[PDB]
């Protein structure tokens, strides 16, 4: 990774870690595949009003995958669950100035957001 | 502010003096002639910006001349027939 | 800003100062065209070209008449593979090579298949080494050429070149080896190895970019159809102006390598063992790609499980390295590497100018950043919680 | 071929007949030189007489006599 | 021993010191492979490669994306001629060129004829210039390419490139020009001239040997089948390691030539007129080969009747010159030169660094030795005794 | 007759001192190490002819070192990370 | 021409000139063709005992042609007409160290000797 | 870290424990050095103390004390 913006998410890591998968207020998205070189785990913690109050991630993947998923984890904090649904792969790519060969990284990070939000939403129905 | 006329005349002397040190006849004779022709060609430029661009290019070429003179002395060869 | 350590000599090398010194007269006053026959700029340029030809020949045990200058081992590989295939095509349509060859061999073979040639791409063992008895069995009555590289550019493995020559000579099949990563680093002798064609790259052996050579055996005569049309320079085999300063630099690099090969091999062996051993004793789940028993020590390809290779290269911000690298890797796939581990491999290069301090710095940063990336990795998290990754339904 | 080979150099450099190269003449006001010419003329005197003429001396050599005088005073 | 004057710039040129200066950092510390994507040696090498690409493009009015680096104009000519012919061969089998092209164009065309292509080798007028209306008439419905060089390397004649482009564009036939002897010496603009492909040689324009480029127009798109197989460098058109120091030197030579072209043309014109006029006013029976009205002045080809050219070159023992020379001449034959006069021609080259003193020395020795060789010549003896050589029964 | 021992020890000092002036880390460290290793490797050669050949090669390489040190200073670049 | 031996016959010319074609004691050989780039004229003067006492030449041709014919002209002097008949192209090439691409030059010079000797012999029969 | 950092340099260069680097010891006869070692040792003292030691002085520095003495006498 040659962009300052991308490398910063590795040299100055933020929100790397895990949340408690058993919580009714945590959603976990795990997307990608080791054989494809990119696996993103993104977890969100939602308060009882539906605001995301925290998030963590872990990513196996190139620098642009780490930055895309790290940025996604920052960006969901402070958003309602419905707001977080509108974060787009294109906004992440724009912020990180991703070249076209790394656009699949921003699309996987958007997938990770939605998988986490869907896991949370499935837990609230009962 | 720097004096364009002072820079120019100092660069002219420096570039001629250094070009005369070229070991190889064809680089030496070309460099001296080209420097004389170029400064004279540009004598009547009046735009201070364009003058500064020309001065900066001459400083760059002076560095080129200094390095290529030294390299040509490290790897010198015999004179040409007509230098006798 | 301070510059990164160069640990990437399989991609290219710096000039040896002795090589640049030999080239510089030809960039300054001896600038004649070596094909100019009627004056002294031509004569002295021709003479420097022919001295360089002898220097290349001496390193590989050839006659200088067998050395043709090219622009690189890419061109030499095209000439050897297409030139032999096209010459003998009236009687022979089958070629053999391997699945781990450099891309210019493979793509030359693919272009010939589109031309109506049959090509067998031999598999390799998980060691990276071909199976000699499978090579023997693959030879057909209309097989014109076998091409197998001496040292692999990604993983460093040494193919049994002399034993391949025995097989090919005994069946009157021409034997080409891409020796770009081997010339000047391990012994090469075209007669002892029974080689018929060989590719050489100047910038893999501390010579300049833009030059190479091809050895073409003259006895028994190997015939090649020329690819580059023109006035017949290089015995009609490579028309074009021979670039005297570059071929001077190639000959000088060959002579220097002939003198330095034993010293470099001893020194690089020690540095290579140090790098491999000190990484492996400090990190779990590190695997070397390629058999260390049949391996050129200056090329070390390791996988770091649960870390993606490009992120590790990013993390090693002050070391110049490579991954998945043609000097997901098809070489790693061909030796049976799991696809995820193949995404986790990087290549370290140790050369003539590498210091112990550089090796130790590289090792120390590699240990630190593998640990860090593992602590960021969901795969390492899952294994640490005792999860079988081979049990997950991905995507 | 006295040390007023100085006159020959000045005349050659400035395109002026030897008759018009008088001891009193200033290069610029009397012989049509510009300051590029006078840089070249000072170097030509340096070459001809194997002498190094530094800037603070060169700026004083503005007339034929000043050139003659400088060279006679440096062997 | 004292060295001869270099009067042979059509065979090759010395490096311009500005070009060697630009190259040297890449021969010393910036030695990365420009295709190494993961570290700063690669990044800075790539950046230097792309700057050089823009410098080449700016000189000829192209988009840098249209510039492909090669090892020389020989390779560029092969790529343009074989690459276009092979790409469009399903619908187009006919190519047109001229009888005075450089040997790599002619031999590329000959190789395509052995491949089943039809090739028209247009004659030229006794001026050396093609007949535009004969070119127009030669175009067929399956003509894929016309190739006509901008400046001839033996006799210096300028072909009407812009008028050829008008003809080809209007008929949707691709137009290639070998511009090796023209780039940086006369104006070239690919759009005004309606050029589709162009060949460029670094060492004809004070750049280093072993490098060149090929312009390939992207709009309207010209398609070329690649010749050198490999990993897809240079947009898949020229696989192989791009040699950063050499392409830096090519870009620097192009930028310098863009700046110096007008100054050099004025100066070389004057020296060329002086050389031609002073030889012709002092020797009878001297003829210029090629029309002086459509002629690049730095290339002067003259015949000296009753003296054989190689003996004159021997006699001019301290001047480096050329005869019968591919940068009995097929170019001189093609312009209708009598065979004996074609044996009596030599080529004088005047370049960026040539002095008036060199010109005058060359003229004076040429006058002296033509006279001397005539006094040794049985043909001059016979003409002086009033014998019609065209009446003798030779052998 | 020249003293082989005097030539050798003078060349050793000269070649080490000049190699230490290489601007570039990888050439400098290589040259110093290679010179030390080569003189020590050849310490026990006894044939006066072979000694003279080795001495002549060392004089040639001293010229190479001197020229390449100067060229590397004319075209120097930043230090490597590990020289800090 | 790159050999010292070849160039010497141009830089230090000897026996360049003409003899009187009308003499019964002069033989003239004129061989080659302008279109082939090599024309040699070699003339011999024979005394009344059959010894060649002088010779001259003129040659249009490359340096090796000039040297081959110049050497032939030196070599015939002092030889009888029958001795001169045994001068071979191979002796001339050996003396001048001619490379294979210039061997046609020594063969033409031998032709010139024999044409001159044959012209002389035709004049003696009456 | 007195100016018998000289002892540290000698011990480092010659592979000899600091205990055996006595003031009286000659490099060759007492500490096992050959003349390649002593060239390198003199350069190491030059480097460590930013001092230029010419040949006629270097030939006199054959003992630990001679090294100590030379360096104390050149700042
Ligand atoms: P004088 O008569 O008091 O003053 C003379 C000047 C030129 C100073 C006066 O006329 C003036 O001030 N003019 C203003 C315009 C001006 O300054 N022109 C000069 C600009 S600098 C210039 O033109 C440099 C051109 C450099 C050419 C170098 C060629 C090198 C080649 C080397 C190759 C290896
Ligand atoms: P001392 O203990 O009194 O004497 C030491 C010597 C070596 C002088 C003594 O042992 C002796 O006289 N031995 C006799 C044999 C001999 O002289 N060996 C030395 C020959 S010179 C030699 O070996 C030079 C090798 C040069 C290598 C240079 C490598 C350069 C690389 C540069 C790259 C840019
Ligand atoms: O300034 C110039 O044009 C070149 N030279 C003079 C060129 N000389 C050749 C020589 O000095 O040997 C001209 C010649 O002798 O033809 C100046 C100098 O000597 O520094
Ligand atoms: O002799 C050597 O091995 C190299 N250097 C020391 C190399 N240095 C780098 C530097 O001097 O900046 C080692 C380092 O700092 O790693 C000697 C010298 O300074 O002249
Ligand atoms: C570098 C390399 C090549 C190509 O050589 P170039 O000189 O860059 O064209 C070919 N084969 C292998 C194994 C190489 O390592
Ligand atoms: C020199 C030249 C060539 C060949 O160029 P290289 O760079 O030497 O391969 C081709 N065409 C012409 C007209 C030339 O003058």
């Amino acid at each position: 990774a040659y962009h300052k913006k991308v490398v910063d998410h590795y040299e100055n890591p933020r929100n790397v870690g895990s949340l408690d998968k058993t919580s009714k207020n945590v959603g976990t998205g795990l997307v990608g595949a080791p054989a494809c070189g990119d696996v993103m785990k993104l977890q969100i913690q939602v308060d009882e009003k539906g605001k995301i109050v925290d998030a963590r991630f872990k990513t196996f993947g190139c620098g642009s995958a780490i930055a895309s998923s790290s940025l996604a984890t920052e960006w969901v904090k402070g958003k309602t669950v419905e707001e977080a649904l509108t974060i787009k792969n294109t906004d992440i790519a724009k912020e990180l100035c991703l070249p076209p060969v790394k656009l699949h990284c921003s699309m996987l990070a958007e997938d990770a957001i939605k998988a986490a939000l869907a896991d949370y939403k499935l837990k609230q129905e009962p | 502010a720097a004096s364009s006329r002072a820079q120019v005349l100092a660069l002219y002397r420096a570039m001629l003096r250094e070009s005369k040190r070229f070991s190889a006849y064809n680089y030496r004779t070309y460099a001296v002639r080209r420097i004389r022709d170029a400064f004279r060609e540009n004598k009547n430029v009046k735009d201070p910006v364009e003058i500064q661009t020309l001065v900066n290019k001459a400083k760059r070429d002076l560095g080129v001349i200094r390095r290529q003179v030294h390299i040509g002395q490290l790897y010198s060869t015999d004179k040409l027939i007509i230098e006798n | 800003s301070l510059r990164p350590l160069y640990m990437d000599v399989q991609a290219t090398t710096p000039l040896d100062p002795r090589v640049l010194d030999a080239m510089l007269p030809y960039l300054i006053n001896y600038y004649g065209n070596p094909h100019s026959r009627t004056h002294a700029y031509g004569w002295e340029s021709e003479a420097a070209m022919e001295r360089a030809r002898q220097q290349v020949a001496s390193l590989i045990g050839a006659d200088p008449r067998e050395i043709i200058f090219t622009s690189g081992a890419t061109e030499s590989n095209n000439i050897a593979i297409k030139g032999v295939a096209r010459f003998y095509r009236s009687r022979k349509k089958h070629l053999i090579t391997t699945q781990t060859e450099h891309k210019c061999v493979l793509d030359s073979c693919r272009s010939l298949e589109a031309e109506g040639f049959q090509v067998t791409y031999l598999p390799v063992q998980k060691s990276g080494i071909i199976d000699l008895k499978e090579l023997e069995a693959a030879i057909q009555p209309d097989t014109s050429l076998v091409s197998v590289m001496t040292v692999n550019n990604e993983i460093g493995v040494k193919q049994p070149i002399a034993e391949i020559g025995r097989i090919c000579s005994s069946r009157k099949v021409y034997f080409h080896t891409d020796a770009a990563q081997a010339v000047g680093k391990i012994p090469l002798d075209v007669n002892d190895m029974k080689i018929d064609l060989m590719s050489i790259s100047g910038h893999k052996i501390y010579g300049p970019k833009g030059v190479g050579a091809i050895y073409i055996r003259r006895r028994p005569r190997v015939r090649v159809e020329a690819l580059q049309s023109g006035g017949g320079q290089e015995r009609g085999m490579r028309s074009g102006t021979v670039p005297t300063p570059l071929v001077v630099g190639l000959g000088a690099a060959c002579e220097v390598a002939q003198q330095e090969m034993e010293y470099d091999h001893k020194r690089i062996s020690k540095l290579s063992e140090r790098l491999i051993q000190n990484i492996m004793k400090s990190l779990p789940d590190v695997v070397m790609n390629g058999d260390p028993k049949h391996h050129y020590p200056g090329c070390i390809n390791l996988s770091f499980a649960y870390v993606e290779g490009e992120s590790l290269l990013m993390a090693l911000k002050d070391v110049a390295l490579s991954s998945g690298s043609a000097c997901p890797s098809y070489v790693l796939r061909a030796i049976g590497t799991d696809e995820d581990l193949a995404h986790s491999s990087i290549r370290f290069g140790i050369g003539r100018f590498t210091t112990e301090e550089e090796v130790d710095y590289t090792v120390e940063k590699c240990i630190q950043h593998v640990k860090r990336l593992r602590e960021m990795s969901p795969l390492w998290e899952m294994v640490q919680d005792g999860i079988d990754l081979k049990s997950i339904k991905w995507t | 071929t006295i040390e007023e080979r100085v006159k020959k150099i000045i005349g050659e450099q400035l395109g002026v007949k030897q008759e018009e190269v008088t001891n009193n003449a200033s290069f610029v006001e009397d012989l049509g030189a510009d300051s590029l010419d006078t840089v070249e003329l000072v170097m030509a005197l340096e070459e001809e007489f194997d002498t190094e003429i530094p800037d603070e001396e060169a700026e004083k050599i503005t007339t034929v006599q000043a050139a003659i005088d400088y060279i006679n005073g440096h062997q």
